[PDB]
């Protein structure tokens, strides 16, 4: 499920090819675990018991955006409406497992935040391993003539793969030092969460 | 037995019930053998025919097998969707290709009808003073048992082309094509009949051999025995027209029919129509009736002829009518 | 006789598929001696050969996790000492790791090792996470506990 | 047709009167023409439509669905100028249409492998997206059964290809991808390929070594130096048969290798064996 949808998220983040099923498999995989897993009250104006009335990506977007033709801006422009949960109550709850881990039936805020934050995680994860797979090919570079009748004309471009994917989730799931600088000096061994990239 | 052990796609009824047959045997199912096994062998080492070819990308050329698709095309064209005719035609055309290739290509003299005469005038006479050297040059390089396959494989293309004329499409090609046949062979039997003249008044024992190899052309004798009593009636029609063509040829090149029976062909073609009686097909004994019945009520060779003859054509219907079984129609006895 | 069925059932038509050698007697011995379609073993016809990528493995590594290596230099970024630390770890890491999950494993009554007690292991003693393949709350003695004590403590 | 038992079943296939029957056709063509010509705007209902699409190609049998649901498709690969369903998709529907091959009537077939042909004789897509996606349909064209269409096919791919006999053969090594004719005898195609990188014009004879009839050269070589007269004049009808017999010699000496290497080629398309052997 949700294939197509990831295809429409990847297209729109760079991934121009044809990325094969295992990169949608994982990428699915990886989504639904982060959501399995998971002014504002604490603001200073709380400090008191009554309360009273007041009164590089922008780069590289601007460059594709001016590097494309009217049927390629079409077609960004249709898949840039590409969501988890839109007008998808039911599929997204049952392939969220709402029921199974919580009361069912929360309000449509929620499921419009959920969709926002797993197009962010899409849109993060393709940006992270299009880096990697580049790195790749570029350190890895550095026969037949006449000619048939069903030969590609140029070729060149390909997808990501499933290990550039697991590489750049890896990389996410890195911590900051903060979290471990009270261990500095002992043998002890880190154990924390899921990092909620 | 063996040939219905075959798997799942083809009917299992067959192959199970060959496999019941078989293991109810018992021991008995690899104990008939008796002589040690067949097998396929060729009559000559030589190289087999072919002609050359010619690779775009290369400077040389190569030899190309010369029987490739004989077999299928002639068994394509006398075994009867809507693509049939189609293949038909390719197999006819690839028929008469190989027919002009076996006969061969020659060039002649260009007073060519002078010396035809002059042959005429040495056979009516009994000329003495004609060089025949060439005929006496040993060969001794080159295969015979070749020579015969080479013979059979002509007569079985002629008599495709004989057959082909049941389809009224190919009618008037195959026709044309063995009309200048006919005529071409008669054309060669005078100089051999020449030829043969000359040989028989030297009796010599001196060590010069025989004469080269070639195909014999009275396979044309043969093709029109076998297709004189065939089921069709064009097939019949053109066997008659034939040997009709191949009188009439050789009467207007002698210039008058008195001295047209001293040739040598029509012995050997009374001759296959007598021997043609005494095979073990009825088929055959039929062809060889009818075809003595053609040469003496449709040529006219003359009274002398017959009068030679007549011994061997009575002996030769008599058996007919004594070897035909008594339980078959009655068709090829009231024929003899 | 036998019951030649008027149609063969499912299992007798099968368009046979690769098999692999079993038995345990050996494959390849040259003496004197079979599955209807034999699976074909693997072969490379020509390239770099594992011999060599194997080695190349752990530059690597090193490269990807180095940030990056300038034109005209590679290879030697690990001195002759730390290169046998670093295999040491690893055959040290896969050996204390299955040994952990075979005895998890059979633990629950299972008779295959299966990817979850892998993954269990590595969640739960080393901090590792792989993707892409597949509470506690209180009793009632806790809760009247608590209920006497804060009644004691007021 | 195939006879096989009803099973309970509740929604079990069943069968319609022939007034229903095309009363919900025509309502099914209405239903698709309509909803066709808002293609720019589907969005979410751009997939469905080609779903269905699909599926009716695959499964139906009426003949006039079909044919219109073709066509749409040609006017959608050819003279569609906007925005396609969702560019190369419209090739998933045309790949469904291979089913056609095993229907006993040609009449989807023919039209199909028309569609295909038109596609792969135009300037404008050579080499390009399009053409690199058909190659199962091309191959299924060059099996087929009538003539003329395979005729037609192989011609053009002997036309695309190189004259080297070592190129030609290097291509059918490792040049082509059989996948698709794997269930049967595609080495007819590679043999046929392979015959046009050869000379077809130049003549043909058998060795000087083989076995032919008796010249007529030799029997007439003894009278090479008799200059001498027949006593009986030379008339017309002597002159008339022998200017025919030098017709027919002429004749005679004029085979070609076309004339046998054509039928080979065009007969081992009906018999394993002698593709075998050839």
């Amino acid at each position: 499920a949700n294939w197509f949808e990831l295809c429409q998220m990847m297209y729109v983040s760079g991934e121009t090819g044809e990325p094969s099923l295992e990169t949608t498999g994982i990428i699915e995989d990886i989504v639904r675990q982060q959501v399995i897993e998971i002014g504002l009250p604490w603001e200073p104006a709380s400090f008191y018991s009554v309360e009273v009335p007041e009164r590089q990506r922008l780069r590289k977007a601007d460059e594709r955006t001016k590097a494309m033709t009217k049927e390629e801006y079409v077609t960004w422009s249709e898949f840039r409406q590409a969501s988890f949960t839109y007008r998808k109550g039911k599929r997204f709850r049952e392939w969220a497992g709402f029921g199974l881990v919580t009361d069912s039936k929360p309000s449509d805020d929620i499921i419009d935040i959920l969709g926002f934050l797993t197009f962010e995680m899409v849109q993060t994860l393709t940006e992270e391993a299009l880096k990697i797979k580049e790195q790749e090919d570029l350190h890895r570079e550095r026969l037949t003539g006449g000619g048939g009748l069903f030969d590609p004309p140029n070729e060149g471009r390909t997808p990501v793969e499933p290990r550039h994917i697991q590489e750049a989730f890896r990389r996410l799931q890195q911590r900051p030092k903060k979290a471990r600088a009270m261990l500095n000096g002992t043998k002890l061994q880190q154990r924390t969460q899921l990092k909620l990239f | 037995l063996f040939d219905h052990l075959k798997p799942h796609p083809y009917s299992h009824f067959h192959a199970h019930t060959t496999l019941r047959i078989l293991g109810k045997l018992g021991g008995r199912n690899r104990k008939f053998m008796t002589e040690a096994l067949p097998v396929t062998f060729q009559q000559y080492v030589d190289d087999r025919a072919s002609f050359d070819l010619r690779l775009i990308g290369s400077k040389r050329d190569r030899a190309f097998p010369a029987h490739l698709g004989i077999d299928l095309a002639i068994q394509k064209l006398t075994e009867i969707r809507q693509y049939d005719p189609y293949y038909k035609r390719q197999a006819l055309n690839l028929i008469i290709a190989q027919t002009k290739l076996r006969v061969g290509f020659d060039s002649v003299p260009e007073d060519l009808p002078r010396l035809v005469r002059l042959q005429v005038e040495d056979l009516v006479k009994k000329n003495r003073d004609v060089d025949i050297s060439l005929f006496e040059v040993s060969d001794k390089e080159r295969s015979i048992a070749k020579k015969n396959e080479e013979q059979a494989l002509l007569k079985r293309l002629l008599k495709a082309l004989l057959y082909a004329e049941s389809i009224p499409e190919f009618k008037q090609e195959v026709d044309a094509l063995l009309v200048n046949l006919a005529r071409h062979f008669t054309l060669i039997e005078i100089g051999r009949s020449v030829i043969d003249m000359k040989k028989a008044y030297t009796p010599f024992d001196t060590k010069s051999g025989e004469g080269p190899l070639f195909i014999d052309n009275r396979v044309l004798s043969e093709a029109i025995l076998e297709s004189l009593a065939n089921e069709n009636l064009e097939v019949r029609e053109a066997a008659k027209r034939l040997i009709k063509e191949m009188h009439n040829a050789a009467v207007t090149v002698f210039g008058s029919p008195m001295h047209v029976p001293r040739m040598t062909f029509w012995s050997s073609l009374a001759s296959t129509f007598c021997h043609g009686c005494y095979e073990e097909e009825w088929f055959t004994k039929q062809g060889g009736a009818l075809g003595i019945q053609t040469l003496l009520t449709e040529i006219d060779l003359g009274d002398l002829w017959v009068a030679a003859k007549q011994i061997e054509f009575v002996r030769a219907l008599m058996y007919v009518v004594k070897d035909m079984p008594q339980d078959l129609p009655e068709k090829t006895r009231r024929t003899a | 006789k036998l019951p030649i069925p008027k149609v063969l059932h499912d299992k007798a038509i099968q368009m046979p598929q690769p098999v692999p050698n079993i038995g345990g007697a050996g494959s390849g011995r040259p003496t004197y001696t079979q599955p209807a379609l034999p699976k074909t073993p693997a072969f490379q016809l020509e390239g770099e050969g594992e011999r060599v990528l194997n080695k190349k493995k752990l530059d690597e590594l090193v490269r990807q996790v180095c940030g990056g290596t300038a034109e005209g230099q590679d290879g030697n970024m690990l001195t002759p000492e730390v290169e046998e630390s670093v295999l040491n770890m690893a055959d040290a890491f896969v050996d204390n790791v299955l040994h952990q999950a075979c005895r998890n494993a059979k633990e629950r009554g299972s008779k295959v090792l299966e990817i979850r007690d892998i993954q269990l292991v590595l969640e739960r003693v080393y901090n590792i996470r792989i993707p892409g393949y597949a509470k506690v709350q209180p009793n009632s003695n806790w809760i009247k506990k608590m209920s006497a004590v804060q009644a004691a403590k007021v | 047709a195939s006879g096989l038992r009803p099973q309970a079943d509740p929604n079990a296939p069943t069968e319609m009167k022939a007034y229903d029957l095309e009363i919900q056709t025509n309502l099914i063509l209405k239903a698709i023409e309509v909803t066709a010509m808002r293609m720019e705007i589907l969005g979410d209902n751009r997939r469905p439509f080609l779903s269905v699409l699909a599926t009716i190609v695959e499964k139906s049998l009426h003949i006039p669905l079909c044919e219109k649901i073709l066509e749409m498709v040609e006017g959608w690969v050819f003279r569609s100028e906007g925005t396609w369903p969702t560019l190369k998709e419209k090739t998933a529907v045309l790949h469904k249409m291979i089913s056609f091959e095993h229907r006993t009537d040609p009449t989807m077939l023919h039209k199909f492998l028309n569609l295909v042909l038109r596609i792969y004789e135009d300037p404008k897509i050579t080499r390009t997206e399009l053409t690199v996606r058909m190659e199962h349909a091309f191959l299924i064209g060059t099996r087929a059964q009538d003539v003329e269409m395979r005729n037609k096919f192989m011609s053009i791919f002997d036309k695309c290809l190189s004259k080297t006999a070592s190129a030609r053969l290097a291509y059918v090594i490792l040049g082509q991808n059989w996948d698709t004719l794997a269930d049967s005898y595609w080495l007819a195609q590679a043999s046929q390929l392979l015959l046009g990188a050869v000379d077809m014009n130049p003549t043909i004879q058998l060795h000087q070594d083989d076995f032919r009839t008796l010249p007529i050269s030799q029997l007439v070589a003894p009278y090479a130096k008799d200059s001498r007269e027949p006593s009986v004049m030379i008339d017309d009808k002597f002159e008339a048969f022998m200017a025919n017999h030098r017709r027919f010699l002429a004749e005679l000496g004029d085979v070609r290798a076309r004339d046998v290497l054509e039928p080979l080629m065009q007969l081992q398309h009906i018999d394993a064996n002698f593709a075998h052997e050839l």
